[PDB]
């Protein structure tokens, strides 16, 4: 799940202050695919070994 | 009235808790109604040593 909101949703990760302002860290994907179960044969996650 | 300006505060600070760094969050912003100068100063000391 968090491979998975971090590549189609979004993943509120951290923060950090640049110019004054307080600035979230947002992890998109930039996405160029044809449909969804194309999608799914490049979402990788790796086990425990 | 110190009240209808202390509940008024409180009414911007929770209303900006979005806008605000994580570390500062847990610990707790801490507003309270208390005068800027002093009333008084005590001191105690041991008459002997």
């Amino acid at each position: 799940f968090n491979t998975m909101n971090a590549t189609i949703g979004t993943y509120y990760v951290n923060d950090f202050s640049m110019l004054g302002k307080n600035f979230q860290v947002n992890i998109r994907a930039k996405g160029d695919f044809r449909n969804t179960q194309d999608a799914l044969k490049n979402i990788f996650v790796r086990s425990n070994d | 009235d110190p009240d209808q300006a202390t509940i008024d505060v409180n009414n911007r600070i929770s209303a900006a808790t979005a806008k605000m760094p994580d570390a500062v969050k847990k610990l707790g912003v801490t507003v309270r109604k208390t005068s800027s100068t002093t009333l008084a100063a005590i001191s105690m000391y041991s008459s002997d040593g």
